[PDB]
């Protein structure tokens, strides 16, 4: 990636506390905590070598080589401070499929990472499109199969790498409408309530374990893993604003595998016991005594969750003017997993899209039909054409200097016949 | 024939503290940074 190697070179000193809490900053950068630093993912599993002469799988574990008691402390710094948007559209979109059903959705992101320029040495994540996987969902929560979507998920990422693309989040939404005709929504997640529900942590930990982060600085070559987590809750007042979160890597990188499971309360998880499979340690933290304070508490039965997640800020980009936007053709289409709704459809959606719009006519609005994400995962899927016919497809299509890439494209024998099986099919 | 006592010092320890509370984080999680120059957060209405 070559953001990573772009920020190196640049120095801000950028790890100033007194800077940062004038600007309303809550923790720093990645880069400029690497600076202060020697890169080391902490280990919280069993060791099997021990550098003593006790046998490592049964019991002897000394104190030298145990893993203490967490003070569960949060995390000091940020992957990345400020995910970007592209379009209210695609957002008006994936809230669309809750406007016709009911129930909740869900979907994976798709985008890239550039410079941030607001805070030192910052990464900000440019979203580019929404894909939706196949998927069961209740009117509480949903959770589909595992194992088939993940098989669906591996040559749909070898679909997106050709354009410049990369699975960089996820999104999943929860609404609770209050009565829909005095009120958009209720106000489930709140200062009071729960922030993130515990059940939704292990699928959110779980993906940044599958997708490393490349770090030269690090001695297994990972560290810090950089995906975002959205969601769709709704602000306090009104309205259904967003909101957008990362766990830490000092824990989940680690403890979601092994000693992580769901609770009943959603602002609170379970805690496992490996009966001897590996060591848990204790877990410490804090509340607050009704006439003082308390000092540490709670051994075994409670540990909280909101002091594992880092806050992130949304932001959409302004109407005058933009740098690129590289997605725009109508952000109307049908999706790829809408079963449940009626957009799920055959041939017939291409005469009633596009058909080549009127067919000997142009090409400047043909150019402003065809650069759709969820169009071209379609007619690639077909394979009909060629593949070196679709490499002139991608920079037809996502690509400035688009015109003599075009005439050259429609020119060849493999658009011919997708116009010709089009004209016949219904 | 000779005589020394010993020299003293060595050994002292130190105390931590300990950081803010459970419920500043609790604060801290719920609200906002800034508009870097200038954007927009979110206009949408659902459900008819």
């Amino acid at each position: 990636l070559a953001v990573d190697e772009e920020l190196e070179k640049e120095d801000g000193p950028p790890w100033d506390k007194e800077y940062h809490e004038k600007n309303k900053i809550k923790h720093i950068s990645f880069h400029s905590y690497l600076k202060k630093l020697p890169l080391s993912e902490p280990d919280f599993r069993i060791n099997k070598r021990c550098h003593n002469g006790h046998e490592p799988w049964p019991r002897g574990i000394c104190s030298k080589c145990q893993p203490s008691a967490i003070t569960l402390q949060q995390q000091e710094f940020r992957m990345v401070d400020h995910v970007e948007f592209q379009k209210s559209e695609i957002i008006n979109e994936f809230i669309q499929a809750w406007r016709y059903t009911g129930m909740q959705r869900f979907g994976y992101m798709y985008g890239s990472y550039s410079k941030y320029d607001n805070t030192p040495l910052g990464i900000k994540a440019v979203v580019e499109a929404i894909y939706e996987p196949p998927q069961h969902d209740e009117q509480d929560g949903l959770t589909m199969d595992v194992e088939q979507v993940k098989n669906e998920m591996l040559q749909i990422d070898r679909q997106a790498q050709e354009m410049g693309l990369s699975r960089i989040g996820l999104i999943f939404t929860d609404l609770s409408d209050a009565g829909a005709g005095d009120g958009s929504v209720f106000c489930k997640r709140h200062k009071d309530s729960f922030f993130l529900s515990s059940l939704e942590v292990i699928m959110a930990a779980r993906h940044q374990t599958r997708h490393p982060n490349v770090s030269k600085y690090s001695e297994q070559g990972f560290f810090s893993s950089k995906f975002v987590t959205c969601v769709i809750s709704g602000n306090l007042e009104g309205e259904i604003d967003i909101s957008s979160y990362q766990v830490s890597t000092e824990a989940e990188a680690l403890v979601t595998a092994d000693m992580i499971s769901g609770s009943t309360f959603p602002s609170m998880a379970y805690i496992n016991d490996t009966t001897d499979e590996r060591y848990v340690p204790e877990i410490f933290y804090m509340k607050s005594n009704e006439y003082g304070i308390t000092v540490k508490e709670n051994a075994k039965p409670a540990f909280p969750v909101d002091y594992l997640l880092v806050t992130l800020t949304h932001g959409f980009p302004n109407t005058d003017t933009e740098t690129n936007s590289k997605f725009v053709s109508s952000t109307g289409f049908p999706w790829s997993n809408r079963q449940a709704m009626g957009q799920s459809q055959d041939y017939q959606e291409l005469k009633k899209y596009l058909f080549n719009v009127a067919s000997s006519g142009d090409f400047n609005l043909l150019h402003e039909k065809i650069s759709n994400f969820h169009l071209l995962l379609y007619i690639n899927s077909l394979q009909i054409l060629s593949p070196d016919e679709w490499k002139l497809l991608i920079e037809s299509a996502v690509k400035n200097e688009w015109e003599e890439s075009l005439l050259k494209l429609v020119s060849s024998a493999g658009w011919q016949t997708l116009v010709m099986i089009l004209q016949e099919s219904g | 024939q000779i005589f020394v006592k010993t020299l003293t010092g060595k050994t002292i320890t130190l105390e931590v503290e300990s950081s803010d509370t459970i419920d500043n984080v609790k604060s801290k999680i719920q609200d906002k940074e800034g508009i870097p120059p200038d954007q927009q957060r979110l206009i949408f209405a659902g459900k008819q």
